[PDB]
């Protein structure tokens, strides 16, 4: 497979001065973690955890205190970057409740005062569909006043409404698939059709990124899992070679199936998949593709339809297409797309058709509005300039980061920007000093990414104008001055 | 490389989906013309419904829609996010507490879906080489938490403690064999207030007395018991006054008795702590949206503030289970307290696809009479012990006596019918 | 953070030998401790030596062959509560250029050992003690074996 | 102006090591530990090692 528009991508190096002086310090965390577990059982200072009721004493113990080795020695001390609770809708400024903690973390009070105006680039709305005041929140409400809010059953039991099969067909226009099945949440759509497509005997070839649900519904399903490297092409391919010619491990027979599930926006890395390449092994060795489109449903593409879009692509050599439209659509849900037969046959044996409580209709007349709105049936040119303000404000924001000399990883498309910070104590100290200079941001540590690469991710947004990316720049400009942050040898 | 190559070659994979044969009655949906409440609107044809759970009937209520309406304006539909990650609202630190406070507990968790909070809340806890005393009638939900997690286990026979100090006792014998396994192997017991596959409840006091004897802690779920059973409607627990002390995590969902969507666990501090770092669900996944937090909150308001509804809907559970007794083929499988009941087959025919064709026509009937009744579904492959099928019956506090009458005279007729 | 949030596994740790600047972070290591230990006055070079082998050896059988488990709660449901971290690594590949490094290692502080303490017969009993101590478990026959019971649970 | 600049190093070296997230007397167990370290070194290179490194040091400041 070819490409029609060029394909970049920069991830740079570590330097090795900045990989020791990270070992430098999680080794000094790990000494004084050790030492705080010795004080604290010999009860020589005291411990602020909940303890097992007395008349359970003598049973086994609920945890191994081992495990929670990195909660209490490192967690603890940054707690206050996550779980920040906010008061406001989570719009391009946000209103963040404020926190203080006496105990170093252990305990949080509110004080009364409540931060204001935040410029939030933690939240997903990346179309910026998330109003308290719009025609998608009239047409909302109506229909929360008529149908009510939750529906009481099961989609193949009474709980089937007119609302749902309405948004079905709406979404399978939307693609441009034949079929397509709601789900009310993203997260079982994964966990939940996984198993219903593989069982035992069949072959899952998963990336080395892939998210939770991804991994918990290939768990789940009696398949075989093996793990190429991330857009490691070779690897794809050396895989669907051995796992074709080899076969299975025990008795060597062929593979009943073969299952390849991708994404099409890594989050925290920040690349795009390489659709074409991966369409042409699967069309070359017989193997079947799941595309999970959660990040690139809304941002990617001319007009928004995904990733197949953004390259052109057809619809149609994608065997199954995930989506959730939290991200850009601004509702709670989830979708699978594709043939009229797969969907009847999720239709009959998707756990979630079966046993889960069908989703909200206010939230079905949301997404149905957006998504409307976003294919222009109104008329309104709201469409266009959604996507086109997301595309500019992403190139200008990566553009002028990677000018200031910081490292930045993944596609210059995506519109998700991991900043590199590399030790564990910048993460903390770039949070709470971006806060300070009311600025949200996420970070990652070690247990979640590889050790030595520690980031901050910005969630870009149409409703960040040129204003609001040029203060947030220049904040980042001088908090990167003050924590040394530019480690990038080719700019400065 | 040529013999690689026709290897490559002559393989050919099984088709991704199975020929459906389109006889398979899940295919075809009930479609409702409208909100699902009482005189809905079925199929085209005017119905009293009898398959919805919405026993409280707080689906309509006013007040509900008018809490949801503000919070919708104030906040909007969509969290964008997960609760690591600007997720948390005031509204779900609000309903948290809400919901700890009239269940009696220290805390309380909330996810964002009902079959998400056990299928995540049990692997939390049980690790690889734990143990398991699971009961046999145990929902879909437990099942795939029991799955995710890798521990042994142990089923026993419904409702039946025998079995249950029978598998205690052979544990016990095995820990004699090694205590240094043993002292490191954690012992759970997972049951269900009031089981929704056969609608019975369960022994609580003997549960607690294994538990102290044995020293294995208990789950509980009470997805059907949480808004329908106790003087107050906290659950089993309250029902045979045990003290909620005893039973270490209970987890229900907030779509049947609250009448809107997510779910919650609660307990001590000490156990419910580790599921806002560990549970997969909760850490990974979007939070609910603050409408449906609203409407939980109103709706747990109208529960606390009249407590004679749950009166009410055991009167009529009470009074459609004593008329449903007597009809020819069809027996009454469940408990006179238990809102949500089975009707089934007396004589048991050798195909099960007949029997649910049976059952079928039964309802089809009853819907062409304006009793619009429903089957339970199940997954025949997937389910570890698939109960027979059965016409759920369910009761809410809006139906009238007059109306229940008429359903159970109704089914009865039909019923006798079909079965001549 | 949560394990998983950033990538797909189970087991960060059998990865965190593999990183990048882990094998110069752990020379500098050595060397450091071995500065610290010439800083002492009354101390002689033989017997720094000595003490440089003694300390190094006993860290690593430590942390590699005494402490078993994962310090975070991981999301493969307890694979390796039982396994050491040298029986982690990799997910059980006996041989790797980090395995190879890891045991050949004390083998050359040995040989440098010693040179510098005069062949004296105190110290090379002491020493070979001590290397073999850690060198015996590095066997792939010694993988997932306690003797007499010892740290099986 | 130098106060600032020697707050400005203080804040990197406890960024460096970790300590920007130690309790305070765990900062200052360190720090003792490390002073006393130092300490140790300067005076058995005193007592042994030639002076000839401080004689260079003393020509470079000339
Ligand atoms: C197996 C255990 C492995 C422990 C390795 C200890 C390494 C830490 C160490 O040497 O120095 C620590 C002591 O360390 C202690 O004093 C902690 C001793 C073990 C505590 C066990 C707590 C749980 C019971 C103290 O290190 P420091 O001087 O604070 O730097």
């Amino acid at each position: 497979g070819l490409y029609k528009r060029p394909f970049n991508e920069a991830f740079e190096e570590t330097p090795m001065l900045v990989a020791v002086l990270t070992y430098v310090g999680y080794g000094v965390l790990t000494l004084f973690g050790y030492l705080r577990d010795f004080l604290r059982y010999w009860r020589i200072e005291k411990c602020h955890h909940a303890t097992e009721r007395e008349e359970q004493k003598d049973f086994v113990s609920l945890y191994q205190d081992f495990e929670n080795f990195y909660t209490r020695n490192l967690y603890m001390r940054i707690r206050d970057n996550w779980n920040r609770p906010i008061c406001s809708v989570p719009g391009a400024r946000v209103d963040i409740m404020e926190r203080q903690s006496h105990d170093y973390n252990w305990s949080f009070k509110y004080t009364g005062n409540i931060i204001k105006g935040v410029i939030n680039m933690g939240s997903y709305n990346y179309l910026g569909f998330a109003r308290n005041t719009g025609s998608c929140q009239e047409a909302a409400a109506k229909v929360l006043e008529e149908y009510g809010a939750g529906v009481c059953s099961t989609r193949q039991e009474i709980g089937n409404l007119d609302k749902h099969e309405e948004l079905e067909e709406l979404v399978a226009r939307f693609l441009g698939v034949e079929a397509a099945m709601a789900y009310g949440m993203g997260f079982a759509t994964n966990s939940m059709n996984i198993p219903a497509l593989v069982g035992k005997g069949c072959l899952i070839l998963s990336d080395e990124l892939n998210h939770a649900s991804l991994v918990l519904g290939a768990r789940l399903s009696g398949a075989t899992i093996r793990i190429f490297k991330h857009n490691n092409m070779q690897s794809l391919e050396k895989l669907l070679k051995d796992a074709i010619v080899y076969g299975q491990p025990r008795t060597r027979r062929p593979w009943k199936k073969i299952l390849i599930l991708v994404e099409g926006i890594y989050s925290m890395e920040g690349s795009i998949v390489r659709l074409p390449e991966v369409i042409a092994l699967k069309k070359k060795y017989k193997a079947y593709l799941y595309l999970d489109e959660a990040h690139s449903i809304g941002a990617l593409g001319p007009t928004g339809r995904g990733v197949v879009e953004y390259f052109g692509l057809d619809p149609e050599d994608v065997d199954v297409m995930m989506g959730t439209f939290t991200k850009s659509f601004g509702a709670s849900g989830g979708y699978i797309g594709g043939k009229k037969e797969l969907i009847d046959y999720l239709r009959t044996h998707s756990h979630s058709a079966v046993y889960a409580t069908s989703l909200s209709p206010p939230v079905v007349e949301q997404i149905i509005t957006s998504m409307k709105c976003i294919m222009g049936q109104d008329g309104t040119s709201l469409g266009k300039e959604c996507v086109q303000q997301l595309a500019e404000n992403t190139r200008y924001f990566r553009r002028r980061l990677k000018e200031m000399g910081f490292i930045i990883y993944g596609n210059e498309d995506s519109p998700v920007v991991p900043l590199m910070l590399y030790m564990p104590a910048k993460i903390g100290a770039f949070g709470r000093e971006m806060l300070k200079r009311n600025i949200g941001v996420v970070v990652v540590g070690f247990p979640a990414t590889p050790i030595i690469e520690s980031r901050a991710r910005f969630c870009l947004s149409a409703a960040h104008t040129k204003e609001i990316l040029d203060t947030a720049l220049k904040e980042i400009d001088e908090v990167g001055d003050l924590l040394q942050l530019k480690y990038s040898r080719h700019r400065l | 490389v040529k013999e690689k190559e026709e290897l490559i070659e002559e393989w050919q994979p099984e088709p991704l989906v199975p020929p459906v044969p389109k006889d398979h009655p899940a295919l075809n949906y009930n479609i409702v013309s409208g909100p699902p409440s009482h005189k809905t609107v079925v199929n085209g044809k005017e119905c009293i419904n009898f398959a919805s759970f919405n026993f409280l009937g707080l689906l309509d209520n006013p007040r509900v829609k008018a809490a949801a309406l503000a919070s919708l304006k104030k906040y909007g539909v969509g969290t964008c996010g997960p609760r690591g990650f600007y997720g948390t609202f005031d509204v779900h630190l609000d309903l948290e507490d809400r919901l700890a406070k009239f269940m009696k507990t220290e805390e309380a968790i909330i996810y964002s879906y009902g079959f998400a909070t056990i299928a995540s809340a049990i692997p939390a806890y049980s690790k690889r080489g734990d143990i398991v005393f699971v009961d046999r009638a145990a929902c879909f939900a437990i099942q795939k938490g029991l799955q995710a997690s890798r521990s042994d286990i142990k089923l026993f026979k419904h409702n039946d403690m025998a079995d249950l100090e029978r598998l205690l006792k052979e544990q016990e014998i095995e820990d004699q064999k090694n205590p240094r396994k043993a002292r490191v192997t954690r012992r759970f017991i997972v049951v269900e207030g009031l089981y929704m596959n056969t609608g019975t409840i369960c022994p609580l006091p003997e549960l607690v007395k294994l538990k102290y004897k044995y020293k294995a802690r208990i789950f509980l779920e009470e997805s059907l018991s949480f808004g329908v059973l106790g003087e107050h409607g906290r659950g089993v627990t309250e029902h045979y006054g045990i003290n909620i002390d005893d039973i270490d995590l209970i987890s229900a969902n907030m779509e049947n008795a609250l009448a809107s969507i997510g779910g919650f666990c609660c307990g001590r501090s000490f156990v419910i702590d580790h599921q806002r770092l560990s549970g997969q669900g909760y850490c990974f996944s979007a939070s609910l949206p603050p409408l449906l937090a609203a409407a939980a909150i109103e709706a747990l308001n109208i529960m606390e503030e009249n407590p004679g509804i749950f009166a009410v809907l055991k009167e009529k559970c009470g009074q459609i289970h004593k008329a449903l007794q007597g009809i020819s083929g069809l027996k009454v499988v469940g408990e006179s307290l238990s809102p949500a009941f089975h009707l089934q087959l007396e004589e048991s025919t050798g195909s099960r696809e007949q029997d649910v064709r049976l059952l079928q026509e039964i309802v089809d009937q009853c819907m062409n009479r304006s009793i619009a009744l429903t089957q339970a579904r199940y997954l025949e492959k997937e389910e570890k012990c698939l109960p027979p099928p059965s016409i759920r019956v369910v009761v809410t506090v809006e139906q009238t006596e007059e109306e229940l009458e008429r359903a159970a005279s109704t089914i009865k007729e039909v019923a006798q019918a079909v079965l001549l | 953070m949560n394990v998983g949030t950033a990538h797909s596994e189970v087991n960060p740790n059998t990865r965190v030998m593999n990183s990048r600047g882990i094998w110069l972070s752990y020379v500098l290591a050595i060397g450091l401790l071995h500065i610290v230990l010439l800083s002492i006055p009354f101390v002689s070079v033989p017997v720094v030596w000595t003490l440089t082998n003694l300390i190094h050896n006993m860290g690593m059988y430590i942390f590699l062959h005494t402490v078993k488990g994962t310090p975070f709660e991981t999301p493969d449901q307890g694979k390796a509560r039982l396994l050491t971290h040298w029986e982690q690594m990799d997910y059980g590949v006996q041989f790797t250029a980090s395995r190879k490094f890891l045991t050949i290692t004390p083998i050359v502080l040995y040989f440098l050992t010693s040179f510098y303490t005069k062949y004296d017969q105190i110290h090379f009993v002491l020493n070979t003690v001590s290397l073999m101590s850690v060198l015996i478990p590095k066997l792939p026959q010694l993988h997932g074996v306690r003797i007499f019971g010892i740290n099986k649970y | 102006r130098a106060w600032k600049q020697m707050s400005w190093f203080y804040y990197q070296y406890l960024l460096v090591t970790a300590l920007y997230m130690l309790e305070p007397w765990e900062r200052t167990v360190f720090n003792s530990m490390l002073v006393s370290i130092v300490g140790m070194a300067l005076y058995t290179g005193y007592v042994f090692m030639p002076q000839h490194i401080m004689a260079i040091l003393h020509y470079f400041e000339i």
